[PDB]
């Protein structure tokens, strides 16, 4: 039941925060149907919102990275502040690194 | 010797959210 | 592209029948596994004493490695059986037999039987130096 | 200027007088505004400053960890390994905790929908869900925001966390296994005890028979002298360290859940607008917050103590001790401290001390505090609610013993892991000079005489428990018990919550809210009510307040139209059916009542008769005291045992005979044991901590939090009640003369069903009647009723 | 508060006569209904707080009884195979 | 008795699934050593 993302819904929403801002988003969630609002909020935060960095992971990304998750043990709220990255992306980054070692029409 | 065993043991800020007074209210009335 | 397609739905539904089929010869083989153990179990049934007794153990060890209700119920018997018939060394081996026994798994009756011919002793007991 | 607006309604509010309806819930925007903030600038600052503790004090404390889970031989908690043997059974339990939340409900929100709707589905496929569920255990340690909704308490204002359901399942299953195999290879001691085995008065009872029970402390015969501490331990789960957590929780149990844990709670906080991370402390509202926090809380214990004498409290790790017990009175005596307990926050310390020891202590604390003056005993605080003479008298060897023990206890403990403040503090001194020994534990202040210097030996009311020595048995001193001023301040504070909410709920919705709190107060303490005034007082005004509440519902105060009936008739009757404290006249003018027969009208007035006047009965009668209880229960559970051994011995089954008689007695309440559901239960450990912390995860409160009907039974039958009720007006022939059940034309009760107009007419004749002092005689319309008056519905 | 309520307080007569009777019923069954030595778990820990040639017989049936299902699932699911690959042959 | 046989699979299957997984979390573990070490070994060198 739970939906994953159309890009008919995701641009809809992109368009509303757009409109109405990010607080409002029971107003968001009324323009996008079969969605809440912790949903909507959920998702800007996380994925959808431009400011967020999605990129490649440059060989300092990964040494900083690799320092904090020893450093901080398991805090991926924080370590993403200090990454400045969302955290799943840190998370993911992070575990496809250690394996580096190896051995309509109603839309 | 009973004392021994123990593991341990042997300013006005101007503003309202930071003051004393404060966090001594809100570490009360919110338990 | 047809031709394609059909050629592969018969092999899945060969691959589905083999997948049935290997299970079932699985099944077919532990029957007969558990036939053969049974069979071995009901011929043993049907010095010497010791010798016997010692065989008993065995049969016992082999049924606890392979229900438990009727093992104890069959020890019971036995029990019985042994009584109508009728050392210190052979008494302890018995023991570590039984405690053998224990550690692989009626039997507390069993446990119960026996405890209480030792208990009705010790009355007798109950009932300096060389007392001690 | 708006925060000293806040700060000022606020304290307007702790009095209670005359806050508006809205004010109240403005006020409490603003504070939660206002505590968030003060939560972000602790977390920043810490970032900045960084953490508190220091590397030296976590060496510390590390190193006592370990040498105690040595001490006990500890086996870290294994991973639940699928095939577990009572993963289906734990599911069940976890499933059925939050489906409860649901339950009674009326009408259901949404999330609410979605909440109850994922269970229904997990139970269908527990095999499946433990799979995702432990999957979760491994993979997942990024989590979904939490929402912070601070209920009010009408004084203080607490938080209430909500989590989002996935999460809570996983973290409700991991908590019930976490408390049963922490219980199943005992973990905590037996002194930290908010624990499941005894409701928080037995716990009480418990700890002044303990006191008693021990040797010697009521010995004035030379130099001897006592000390009670009750100690908040401050902030707690708000300074606790995930670095440090993180490792602590390594050697209790495997990586996998520690780190799973410790994970859990670096989580998003949002409440409208503000937004923050939680980077620092605990959050009390995670399912196995309960868990996490007595860990903790025995971590801060084996510093106060010393690994030795906690050693010898919780005993070998063969055979631990009980609650109170030693091996020898040896070790009794071997240690200044004799009594330890820890109920959450709270810290109970006994310290007994002879003149050698104590003017000891009081040395060295004077010799690092000159104080020349005396007036150490200004700033001293002690119990206000006893009378002067019963108070705790101040003097100089008392007070200086007290901020001495204090003072070293004030030492032990680093100011980073807790704070221990002077101020919260109370220090009760026992002394050959103070009769008196004063505590109180839970919302039960207890003031303990020994019958020694009593000077008289009085019958007392059943507000006061005797203490009763284990090897003499003699009874040798008396405990008085009243209610904390606190918890009389909460009741007070409900019942204005049903006024301030009920403005226009109806008369029956109000009765049972104020029959709930009514019985909630009175079990907890049943005993202790006695012996109170404010709660005693209090109460006639809010009574009579209602009742006039339902008089302005129509339009009166006057006492001639309504006669007791319609308040007091159980609701088989119609009455609203609310229970009684207080004093009301029952005139004998309304007991008068008429019948017809073929034969004749006959009346019938006991009015004439000149005796004691009838009065509504009140509950402080009716309600079950303590003492006879655990009595009971003592006795029961001695029969029990016996015939059990009689079904076993004779390999018989129980006749029932005697089983009948003891059936409702006891404080588990025998009938407990035959329940449908026994077999999930003995998986179910740790529902009493659970059962407390439902405060922070659900906003609705469960009035009663100090037992589950599972496990404790039923502890109190009211019925009675009813039926005297019933009679104490003249019974049910005479209640329905009130009522117009013979206009109905039935002819007898017992057929009646049932299913605010219906109220009205229902005790029409009376609301309706031509005894009036004051009213305006109007013929209806086309009828000859008469009307005195103005009646809305009528 | 709704697991605490007190249930159904009579009034009339006979139900009290009858609630009583109710009650006694069913103390009986759960008593009644409860086997003996089935427990333990819970009356000890809730105690604790509260208080301060037959045997060859049977094997061999056990025998007879493996050896007619192990035939019957030998008979069934041989030719259910023995189809299948006729099938797959053939098409 | 297929269905149950087929039932008894899908149970084999989540529990070696679920073995990986701890192994995964003690080998990451053990990989994050390795770069630990490894790194104090360069500080060792420098």
């Amino acid at each position: 039941k739970g939906g994953v993302w159309t890009n008919v819904e995701d641009q809809i929403l992109k368009a509303a925060v757009q409109k109405y801002g990010t607080h409002q988003w029971s107003k968001v969630a009324s323009l996008l149907q079969k969605k809440t609002a912790r949903q909507s909020e959920l998702r800007w935060n996380e994925y959808l919102n431009p400011k967020l960095n999605f990129t490649e992971f440059s060989k300092e990304e990964d040494a900083q990275l690799l320092d904090l998750a020893r450093e901080l043990p398991n805090q991926w709220r924080t370590i993403a502040d200090m990454m400045a990255r969302p955290a799943q992306v840190c998370v993911e980054r992070y575990n496809r690194l250690l394996e580096s070692e190896d051995s309509e029409d109603e839309e | 010797s009973w004392r021994k065993g123990t593991a341990f043991g042997r300013g006005y800020i101007n503003d309202m959210t930071k003051s004393e007074y404060h966090q001594e209210f809100l570490h009360k009335h919110v338990r | 592209g047809s031709g394609i397609t059909t050629p592969i739905e018969t092999q899945s539904r060969p691959m589905h029948n083999a997948g049935l089929g290997m299970f079932s010869n699985t099944n077919s083989s532990n029957y007969h596994s558990e036939n053969e153990d049974y069979l071995s179990s009901e011929d043993e049934v049907v010095v010497k004493f010791n010798k016997t007794s010692t065989e008993v153990l065995g049969e016992a060890l082999l049924n606890d490695s392979g229900v438990r209700t009727l093992r104890e119920l069959r020890l019971a018997g036995v029990q019985l059986p042994e009584s109508i018939l009728k050392a210190v060394p052979k008494p302890k081996k018995d023991v570590v037999v039984e405690i053998l026994q224990e550690l692989l798994g009626s039997l507390e009756a069993i446990r119960q039987r026996t405890s209480p011919l030792e208990v009705q002793v010790k009355e007798y007991y109950g009932q300096l130096s060389e007392l001690e | 200027a708006w925060v000293s607006a806040a700060h000022y309604n606020r304290e307007r509010i702790k009095r209670g007088a005359h806050v508006e309806k809205t004010m109240v819930k403005k006020n409490l925007g603003r504070l939660t505004r206002l505590w968030i903030k003060n939560e972000q600038e602790r977390q920043r600052q810490i970032q900045k400053n960084g953490p508190e503790i220091t590397p030296e004090e976590a060496t510390t404390i590390f190193s006592v960890m370990v040498e105690w889970l040595e001490s006990r031989s500890f086996s870290p908690i294994p991973f639940p390994p699928l095939t577990y043997k009572n993963d289906t059974k734990i599911l069940v339990l976890a499933l059925e905790d939050l489906k409860d939340v649901y339950a009674s409900k009326v009408r259901l929100n949404a999330s609410e929908r979605e909440e109850l709707a994922l269970i229904e589905e997990a139970y269908d496929n527990p095999h499946d869900t433990l799979n995702r569920i432990k999957k979760y255990l491994l993979t997942q340690r990024v989590f979904k925001p939490v929402d912070i909704t601070m209920m009010e308490n009408y004084q203080n204002i607490s938080p209430v966390y909500s989590v989002d359901p996935l999460e809570k399942i996983t973290d409700a299953y991991l908590d019930q296994y976490l408390w049963y195999e922490a219980d199943q290879r005992k973990l905590f001691p037996n002194w930290i005890k908010p624990s499941d085995s005894e409701i928080p008065p037995l716990l009480v009872y418990k700890w002044t028979q303990g006191i008693n029970n021990l040797s010697e402390i009521w010995d004035v015969s030379r130099g001897q002298s006592a000390v009670l501490l009750e100690t908040t331990l401050g902030e707690m789960a708000e300074k606790i360290d995930f670095t440090l957590l993180n490792r602590l929780l390594r050697l209790i149990v495997d990586p996998n859940i520690a780190d799973y844990i410790t994970a859990k709670n670096n989580v998003v906080i949002n409440f409208k607008d503000m937004s923050h991370v939680n980077k620092y402390g605990l959050i009390r509202g995670l399912k196995f917050a309960s868990f996490i926090f007595q860990y903790y809380g025995l971590v801060i214990d084996l510093l106060l103590l010393g690994q030795e004498r906690a050693t010898d409290l919780a005993g070998p790790a063969n055979n631990p001790n009980e609650f109170m017990q030693f091996k020898s009175k040896e070790v009794e005596k071997a240690h200044p401290i004799r009594l330890y307990t820890r109920y959450l926050d709270r810290i109970y310390m006994l310290f007994h001390f002879e003149e050698d020891e104590g003017e000891e202590l009081t040395d060295e604390y004077l010799a690092e505090n000159p104080d020349p003056n005396f007036e150490n005993s200004i700033g001293y605080n002690n119990r206000k609610c006893w009378p002067k003479d019963s108070r705790m008298r101040l003097i100089r060897q008392d007070v200086n013993l007290g901020r001495a023990v204090f003072w070293e206890i004030q030492s032990r403990v680093p100011t980073s892991l807790t704070s221990i403040k002077w101020e919260n503090a109370f220090v009760s001194v026992y002394s050959k000079n103070n009769p008196n020994l004063l505590f109180s534990m839970c919302g039960f202040e207890v003031r303990i005489l020994p019958r020694q210097r009593m000077e008289e030996v009085v019958s007392n009311d059943e507000g006061v428990w005797d203490l009763v020595d284990e090897r003499t048995k003699q009874r040798t001193a008396k405990a008085y018990l009243k209610v904390s001023e606190e918890e009389i301040k909460k009741f007070d504070s409900r019942i204005r919550g049903i006024l301030m909410a009920s403005g226009s709920t109806t008369f029956t919705k109000v009765a049972a809210k104020w029959n709930t709190s009514l019985i909630s107060l009175f079990t907890y303490f049943r005993e202790a009510i006695v012996a109170t005034e404010p709660l005693l007082d209090i109460l006639v005004k809010g009574e009579t307040r209602i009742q006039n509440r339902v008089k302005l519902g129509l339009n009166s105060k006057m006492p001639t139209r309504f006669p007791p009936a319609v308040f007091y008739t159980p609701k088989e009757l119609g009455g609203l059916g609310m229970i009684s404290a207080s004093h009301i006249l029952i005139p004998a003018s309304d007991l008068s009542w008429s019948k017809q027969t073929d034969t004749g009208i006959t009346h019938f007035r006991a009015g004439m008769t000149h005796e004691d006047e009838k009065l509504i009965p009140t509950i402080f009668r009716y309600i079950t005291t303590w003492e006879n209880e655990f009595l009971d229960s003592q006795r029961v559970w001695a029969e029990y045992a016996t015939k059990r051994q009689e079904a076993i011995q004779q390999n018989r089954r129980l006749a029932f005979e005697e089983l009948e008689g003891s059936w409702d007695r006891g404080i588990p309440r025998i009938s407990t044991l035959f329940q449908r559901d026994r077999h999930t239960l003995a998986y179910d450990r740790g529902h009493r901590i659970r059962r407390e912390f439902k405060q922070y995860s659900l906003e609705r409160n469960s009035p009663f939090w100090w037992t589950n009907s599972h496990h404790d039974g039923k502890l109190w039958n009211l019925n009675a009640y009813r039926t005297d009720v019933i009679q104490a007006l003249g019974g049910i022939e005479t209640i329905l003369e009130h009522t117009l059940f013979k206009g109905t034309g039935f002819n007898s009760w017992e057929g009646l069903f049932w299913e605010n107009r219906r109220f009205t007419l229902w005790w029409s004749p009376t609301i309706n009647r031509a005894n009036v002092y004051v009213g305006f005689l109007v013929q209806l319309d086309l009828t000859g009723i008469f009307l005195h008056g103005k009646i809305p519905t009528l | 508060m709704q697991g605490f309520q007190d249930e159904m307080l009579a009034l009339t007569d006979n139900q009290i006569a009858i609630q009583k009777d109710s009650k006694r019923k069913i103390i009986e069954k759960a008593i009644n209904e409860v086997p003996y030595r089935t427990n333990e778990e819970w009356e000890t820990q809730l105690l604790s707080k509260g208080n301060i040639l037959f045997p060859d017989d049977d094997e061999s049936g056990n025998s007879i009884e493996r050896i007619n299902e192990m035939v019957s699932k030998i008979c069934l699911q041989r030719k259910k195979v023995e189809m299948r690959l006729q099938a797959l042959e053939k098409t | 008795l297929e269905k149950r046989l087929a039932k008894i699979q899908q149970e084999q299957e989540d529990d070696e699934e679920l073995e990986n997984l701890r192994k995964k979390n003690l080998e990451m573990s053990q990989r994050a050593e390795m770069i630990n070490r490894s790194k104090h070994a360069q500080q060792e060198k420098a």
